[PDB]
């Protein structure tokens, strides 16, 4: 049958709750701070013809370049909509191998978190003494947002 | 209908004769219903007896206009791009004479394609892109080629919002049937946030990128595709980066400035398109309002309020049903939208807002008559649709005893006056001219009405024009010139190719056209006024809202009993307005060229396209084909074998099509029946006709194929007559 | 809410398919086959280098006298006898319909079990790779595109141009 | 900062007058026309105290109070007060 797409007060919000959750670790720059020593800046159009920003940043880059940028975001977007179909369910994913009884070996199950199950029961001594895990990382997202253009330039920190 | 209603078929209705009132298109065959179907296709007395949907259709099948205006414009930006002449023309204006369209040399074609400027074969333009396009804080041909697909973007999407309505299971009542906010929004931030947003991209980028164009260069020897960011360093030439001010207010010092704006009025010597150093300030100074303004409000309250003695008790209550009409809240609109378009048509020609207009003569009068026929074609409408109200829209009579029930109370009255108004005019408003003929052909000028024989004496001046160009000495601040250079007082020096605007003098031969307009504007309106007013009931027929606002004519009795109705008042009211506009046009160019347009050289001895021939000689209404129609038009009937030629070569058709209207306008109906059978007979002998009962035209269809033709005839006639006497000398 | 949307021949589109596609077989394996460096070389002197040309448009004539003949015979007795008038059985005919072809005439028929059944088993084979061939050739017919567009130098036509790195065309692989 | 810092404070002042001024002027609304200088509720004089605007307007005039002379014809005399 024809594919589905139910709107209803607030799908737009479940997938809109989700969009920012992904963007909260695609926040990247300060979540994984080792990520950019200077990688937040993409480094457009600075040909051995010419130039970057403008006075920039200039004492954008060496680089990790290239092409094959569309093929990625498309091809691995050709997976985002599969853990969205496959586990509609009727399970058989573990096609195993025709012969061989020696395949008890499992791996996990369906995972969310420390894995197959949680696992290794046995725990607490010290470590010690649903959306807040969402809310605070747009309070990390939209923050670099203005920090791209984060300048007064002609002048600077009035505050100071 | 009946078909499957239910619940029980996605299976769409493709196949089973008919739909549209109920002994419908009947099994039994006929033709009338094929003009039915297209006509009245949009309407509402059928589809359902229940509002609901309709507003759920009109907010959709609306949409596909924007999207369209949007597929359109694209093929115009594309067109105004790679079918170039814009690049070529801009380094080289005063010089060029622009194109966008070009044939392909199939059959006869090519004659139509005739050297236009930056070195190529094509057909010209009187549609002032290439001049909005001055704008381009950037320039580049492939660029417009982005603005272009940027267009097709808005479209497909601003056209899948129309899937994303009606066809999608729709909003409802409250959504519009709560009106409470609508203009709140609209005027505040778009009306505002455009004009506003337009400010930001109207000094940022445009001002500078023609601040130093108004001199020379060849583009990209100027205005990069990014260049205009943070770099507030070239914004250095065109005022401070605020230097020491912070977000206006006052603890500011000017020992030598006052931000961009520094208000102009007049006209760039080198590009008289009016100054831009202003154009930001005025759009800014708009938006604010809208920005403040769209912040009412929530409705009745304000109209539920001020009444009086004879005034409007029903003022109070002036329509619950103004959330429950459309046909009403469309007709109101058209009068404004419409009447608020031809107010363009002036402030344009006596105050150009684009670089290179006036000098560009033909590329802003086309305008001033295109814009001019909407500020009229939209007004008779703005009446029709009120008639459509006055007859039907509401369910019952819940609306009662008010401003209207009032106006109607008198009605053989408001239109009783207005009438005499017109014959007072007409006699003072046309036979006025006819004097002249009868007495200038008699010939005794002593006694004409000349700008010089009947007592008036070498001055017009002392009125209000002369207290306009001279007002920069009131509460007025100032700024060299006026507001509109065409005013009485001071100044001359305007432009170095040809001319632009200068005073524009008056008296008589300006006095009386100005009056024919009155009488023309008035008797137009009489017929629409009395038309929409007497919409539903009368003492020629009271049983007279009983079908719809059309209906052919009630019937041979009562004497006449034919025209009546109000489709038809909006049929003979078009008939006038075609004049209303068609003679106002006739006015402007005969002025604007008899005086104004003309030209400088040494000692700027001015040389109008015509040494004011107007003078003593429009006053004669023959002078109007001595000096007009037979004078100019000599360019239409010379126009063969050329490049424009498509005008002369239209000017025969369409000067034919009109003279085909009368046949549709002037004739019976069981006539072409009585005829259509003789035909139908000869048909049957060979065995070749009956199926789909061939039928003559639906009394009022017939009038539909009058009128519409009479106009698309009688009109493009001049659309040709014109473009052919501004292209080429003028 | 879902298109309405079609068919019915929904039954026939599928048999210029096995036409189009099986067919692309002919091009798919013979090309690449070609035979790299066979040993090598492609030289065809024979009827061809001296008798004043060989083909082109006597090419087609002879060439599709045959295709002529056979492509016709192909769909127009695929099957369908009954072969005229006059009320509906749909395809846009089956105005063969209820009669295959003949009431006890000849051996219209192939094969016992009063039908034409080329027996029951063989969904196998041609459901798979074959309406493959439909699919396959979609993408190495999308190679036809890649394989040559770019009109190897020898011509820029309508000069945008519009930038410049380096060339393109075919032989297998890719810089990447 | 700059003089614009004594103008940050100054922005604060325009903004403030207008808001402060504002609640009173919309407070006992549902009123429209009318007040005391017309039809029925007389206690006359002019009077005395009723605030928003007089007070704010008086303040804009004031703000030019202490920065006066210092910005103007810069410093003169030998201590205008006589005190050491
Ligand atoms: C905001 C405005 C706008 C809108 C949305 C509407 C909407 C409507 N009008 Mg309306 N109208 C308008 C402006 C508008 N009008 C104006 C300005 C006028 C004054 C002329 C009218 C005069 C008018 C009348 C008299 C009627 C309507 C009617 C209607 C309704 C019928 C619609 C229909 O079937 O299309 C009608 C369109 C066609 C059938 C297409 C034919 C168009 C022909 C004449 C071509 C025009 C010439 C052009 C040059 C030809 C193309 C080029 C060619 C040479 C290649 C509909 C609700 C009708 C009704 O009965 O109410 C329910 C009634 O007929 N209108
Ligand atoms: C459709 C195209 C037209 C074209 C050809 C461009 C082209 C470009 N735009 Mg652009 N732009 C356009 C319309 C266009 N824009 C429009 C209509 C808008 C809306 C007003 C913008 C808003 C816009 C922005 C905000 C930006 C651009 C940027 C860019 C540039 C990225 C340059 C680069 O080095 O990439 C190749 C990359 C290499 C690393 C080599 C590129 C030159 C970016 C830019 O110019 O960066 C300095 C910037 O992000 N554009
Ligand atoms: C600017 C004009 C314009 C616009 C935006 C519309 C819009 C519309 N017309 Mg319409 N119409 C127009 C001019 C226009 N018309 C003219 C000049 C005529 C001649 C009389 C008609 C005669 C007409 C009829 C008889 C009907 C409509 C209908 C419609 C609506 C149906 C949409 C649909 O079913 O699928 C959209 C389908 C496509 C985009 C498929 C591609 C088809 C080609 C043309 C592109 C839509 C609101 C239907 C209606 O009542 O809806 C309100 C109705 O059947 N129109
Ligand atoms: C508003 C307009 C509408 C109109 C009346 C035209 C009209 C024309 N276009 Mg056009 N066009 C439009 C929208 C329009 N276009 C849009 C939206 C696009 C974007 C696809 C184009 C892209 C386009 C191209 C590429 C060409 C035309 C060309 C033409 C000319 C021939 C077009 C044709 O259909 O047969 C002919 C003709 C003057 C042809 C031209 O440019 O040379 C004459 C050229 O073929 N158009
Ligand atoms: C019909 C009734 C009622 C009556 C009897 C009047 C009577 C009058 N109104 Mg009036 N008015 C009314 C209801 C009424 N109004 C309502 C309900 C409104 C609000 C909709 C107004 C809004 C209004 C305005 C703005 C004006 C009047 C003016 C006038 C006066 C005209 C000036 C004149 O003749 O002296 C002049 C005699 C000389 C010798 C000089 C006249 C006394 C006019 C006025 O104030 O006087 C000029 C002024 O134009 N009225
Ligand atoms: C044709 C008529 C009518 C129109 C449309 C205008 C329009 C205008 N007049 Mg004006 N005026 C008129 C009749 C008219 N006047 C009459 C009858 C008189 C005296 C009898 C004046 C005496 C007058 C003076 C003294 C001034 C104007 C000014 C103006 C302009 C400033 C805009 C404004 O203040 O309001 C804004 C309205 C809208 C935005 C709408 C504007 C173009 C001013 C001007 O332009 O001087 C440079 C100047 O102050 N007028
Ligand atoms: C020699 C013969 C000639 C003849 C008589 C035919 C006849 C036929 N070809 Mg065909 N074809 C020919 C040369 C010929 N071809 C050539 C030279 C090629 C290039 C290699 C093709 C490539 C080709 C393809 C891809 C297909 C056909 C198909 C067909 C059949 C339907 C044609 C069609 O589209 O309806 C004409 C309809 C119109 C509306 C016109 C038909 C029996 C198709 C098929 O299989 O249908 C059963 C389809 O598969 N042909
Ligand atoms: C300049 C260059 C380059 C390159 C390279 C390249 C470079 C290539 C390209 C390719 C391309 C592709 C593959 C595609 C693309 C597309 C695009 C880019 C687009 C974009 C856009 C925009 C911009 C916006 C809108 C959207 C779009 C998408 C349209 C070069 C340079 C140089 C120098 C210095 C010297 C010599 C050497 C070299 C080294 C050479
Ligand atoms: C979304 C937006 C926007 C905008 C802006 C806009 C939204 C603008 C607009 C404007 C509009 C305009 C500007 C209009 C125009 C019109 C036109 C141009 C038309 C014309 C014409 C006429 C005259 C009539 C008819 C015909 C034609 C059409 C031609 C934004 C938003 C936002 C947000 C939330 C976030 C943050 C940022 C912001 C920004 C704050
Ligand atoms: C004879 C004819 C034609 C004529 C024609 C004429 C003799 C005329 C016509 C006309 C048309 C028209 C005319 C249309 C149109 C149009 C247009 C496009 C318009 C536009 C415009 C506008 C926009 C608005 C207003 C203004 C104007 C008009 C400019 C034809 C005939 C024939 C024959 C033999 C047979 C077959 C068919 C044919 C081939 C067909
Ligand atoms: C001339 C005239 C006619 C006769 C006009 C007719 C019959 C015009 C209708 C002719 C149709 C449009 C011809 C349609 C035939 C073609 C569409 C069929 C072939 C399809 C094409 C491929 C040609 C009237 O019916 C009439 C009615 C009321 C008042 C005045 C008049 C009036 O003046
Ligand atoms: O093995 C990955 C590769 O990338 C490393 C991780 O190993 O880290 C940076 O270097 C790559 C280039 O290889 C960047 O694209 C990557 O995204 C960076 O984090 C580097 O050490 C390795 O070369």
């Amino acid at each position: 049958s024809d594919p589905e797409g139910t709107g209803g007060f607030i799908e737009p919000k479940w997938l809109a709750y989700g969009e920012i959750i992904n963007g909260r670790y695609a926040m990247l720059g300060a979540v994984g701070a080792i990520a950019p020593e200077i990688l937040g800046k993409a480094g457009l159009i600075p040909q051995e013809t010419a130039l970057p920003w403008f006075r920039t940043g200039f004492i954008n880059y060496w680089a990790d370049s290239y092409t094959l940028f569309v093929f990625e975001m498309a091809l691995m977007g050709f997976a985002e909509h599969r853990r969205f179909q496959d586990w509609a369910k009727p399970g058989s994913m573990g096609k195993q191998y025709f012969l061989g009884l020696e395949k008890g070996l499992g791996g996990s199950g369906e995972p969310a978190y420390p894995g197959g199950p949680f696992f290794n029961p046995l725990g607490f001594g010290k470590d010690e003494k649903l959306k807040e895990v969402k809310n605070g990382r747009l309070a990390m997202l939209a923050i670099l947002g203005y920090f791209v253009q984060a300048l007064v330039t002609g002048v600077g920190p009035y505050q100071n | 209908l009946v078909d499957r209603d239910p619940i029980k078929t996605s299976f769409e209705q493709w196949a089973k004769p008919g739909h549209f009132s109920r002994t419908i298109a009947k099994g039994p065959d006929t033709t009338t219903w094929i003009w039915n179907l297209h006509a009245d296709a949009h309407d509402f007395d059928s589809h359902t007896s229940d509002l609901e949907e309709i507003s759920r259709k009109v907010f959709s099948a609306h949409f596909g206009q924007l999207s369209i205006i949007f597929l359109w414009l694209s093929g115009m930006y594309f067109h105004g791009a790679r079918f170039s002449n814009y690049e070529a023309w801009l380094n080289d204006p005063t010089h060029i004479g622009p194109s966008a369209q070009v044939v392909w040399p199939i059959v006869g074609q090519e004659i139509l394609n005739g050297d236009v400027g930056g070195g190529f074969r094509g057909i010209q333009i009187t549609s002032g892109f290439f001049q909005i396009w001055r704008a381009s804080g950037i320039t580049s041909e492939l660029q417009l080629y982005c603005t272009a697909i940027g267009a097709l973007v808005f479209a497909g999407l601003m056209l899948f919002a129309g899937w994303f309505h009606y066809h999608k299971a729709a909003p409802k009542l409250a959504w519009f049937q709560d009106v409470e906010s609508m203009l709140n929004h609209h005027l505040a931030g778009l009306l505002g946030l455009g004009s506003l947003s337009w400010a930001r991209h109207q000094v940022h980028v445009s001002l500078p990128i023609n601040q130093f164009l108004n001199a020379g260069v060849d583009p990209k020897e100027i205005p990069l595709p990014h260049e205009f960011i943070l770099n507030r360093d070239l914004l250095a030439q065109l005022y401070p980066s605020f230097a020491e001010g912070a977000t206006p207010f006052f603890t500011l010092n000017w020992s030598k400035y006052a931000d961009f704006l520094t208000f102009r009025g007049g006209l760039d010597p080198l590009t008289g398109g009016l100054w831009l150093t202003d154009i930001a300030h005025h759009h800014l100074a708009i938006a604010i309002l809208f920005l403040i303004a769209g912040h009412m409000y929530r409705i009745k309250d304000i109209l539920e309020a001020h009444k009086g003695p004879f005034t409007g008790q029903g003022h109070k209550g002036l329509y619950e049903i103004l959330t429950t009409s459309w046909h009403a809240q469309l007709s109101i609109n058209l009068a404004m939208l419409g009447s608020l378009t031809i107010v363009v048509a002036q402030h344009m020609y006596s105050m150009p807002p684009y670089p290179y207009l006036a000098t560009d003569y033909a590329t802003q009068l086309s305008l001033f008559t295109h814009h001019m026929w909407i500020g009229g074609f939209l007004i008779v409408g703005a009446a029709a649709h009120a008639a459509i109200f006055m007859v039907r829209d509401y369910d019952p009579t819940t609306r009662y005893n008010d401003l209207l029930d009032r106006v109607l109370r008198h009605r053989d009255a408001i239109i009783s006056h207005l009438n005499w108004v017109c014959i007072f005019l007409g006699f003072h408003s046309f036979g006025l001219y006819i004097h002249n003929d009868t007495m200038s052909a008699l010939g005794r000028p002593q006694d004409m009405f000349s700008d010089t024989a009947i007592q008036l004496q070498p001055v017009f001046a002392q009125w209000i024009q002369n207290t306009h160009a001279l007002a920069p000495g009131t509460t007025a601040p100032g700024a060299t010139a006026s507001t509109s250079l065409t005013w009485g007082g001071g100044d001359l020096v305007a432009v170095g190719n040809k001319v632009a605007l200068l005073p524009i003098p008056l008296g008589t031969a300006d006095f009386l056209v100005h009056h024919i307009h009155a009488f023309t504007i008035h008797v137009t309106v009489l017929i629409l006024l009395k038309g929409v007013l007497f919409a539903r009931s009368s003492r020629l027929i009271p049983d007279k809202a009983n079908l719809g606002f059309r209906f052919p004519c009630d019937g041979p009795g009562r004497g006449g009993t034919c025209q009546v109705s109000a489709w038809d008042h909006v049929f003979l009211g078009l008939f006038w307005m075609y004049n209303s506009i068609s003679v106002v046009i006739f006015h402007f160019s005969w002025k604007m060229q008899s005086d104004v347009w003309g030209t400088i050289n040494d000692q700027g001895v001015v040389t109008h396209i015509t040494a004011g021939n107007f003078a003593q000689s429009s006053i004669t209404i023959n002078g109007w084909l001595r000096d007009f129609l037979w004078a100019q038009a000599s360019q239409v009937i010379q126009s063969y074998g050329s490049s424009l030629s498509a005008y002369g070569l239209f000017f025969l058709g369409a000067h034919f099509v009109w003279a085909f209207s009368l046949m549709f306008l002037f004739s019976g109906r069981g006539y072409w029946q009585e005829l259509i059978e003789s035909i139908v007979w000869a048909h049957n002998k060979l065995k070749v006709a009956p199926a789909t009962q061939p039928r003559a035209l639906s009394i009022v269809q017939g009038r539909a194929v009058g009128v519409t033709h009479y106009l698309l005839g009688g009109i493009a006639t001049t659309w040709a007559f014109f473009l052919a006497r501004i292209i080429a000398v003028g | 809410s879902d298109p309405e949307s079609l068919r019915w021949n929904v039954q026939a589109e599928l048999v210029h398919s096995r036409w189009a596609m099986l067919g692309a077989a002919g091009i798919f394996i013979p090309e690449f086959l070609t035979k790299l460096g066979i040993l090598n070389t492609p030289s065809w002197y024979t009827a061809g280098e001296q008798e004043y040309f060989t083909d082109t448009t006597t090419l087609f004539i002879v060439e599709l006298v045959f295709i002529g003949w056979a492509e016709g015979r192909r769909w127009a007795d695929i099957l369908n006898p009954g072969c005229v008038n006059t009320d509906p059985i749909f395809p846009n005919n089956k105005l063969t319909g209820t009669d295959v072809g003949y009431p006890g005439g000849l051996w219209f028929d192939p094969l016992g079990w009063g039908s034409a059944s080329p027996q029951k088993l063989k969904e196998l084979r041609t459901k798979e790779i074959k309406n493959g061939r439909l699919a396959m050739l979609a993408v190495m017919g999308a190679w036809f595109q890649h394989i040559y567009t770019g009109t190897g130098p020898i011509d820029n036509l309508f000069a945008a141009h519009l930038a410049d790195p380096h060339a393109t065309i075919f032989a297998a692989f890719t810089p990447k | 900062d700059y003089i614009g810092s004594s103008t940050n404070l100054i922005m604060v002042t325009t903004t403030t007058l207008m808001l402060f001024a504002g609640r009173f002027g919309l407070a006992p609304s549902a009123n429209r026309k009318a007040t005391a200088g017309l039809k029925l509720e007389a206690r006359e004089s002019g009077i005395q105290t009723g605030d928003p605007a007089g007070f704010t307007l008086a303040d804009t005039l004031a703000c030019g109070a202490v920065g006066h002379i210092m910005g103007v014809g810069i410093v003169l005399g030998l201590k205008n007060t006589g005190v050491l």
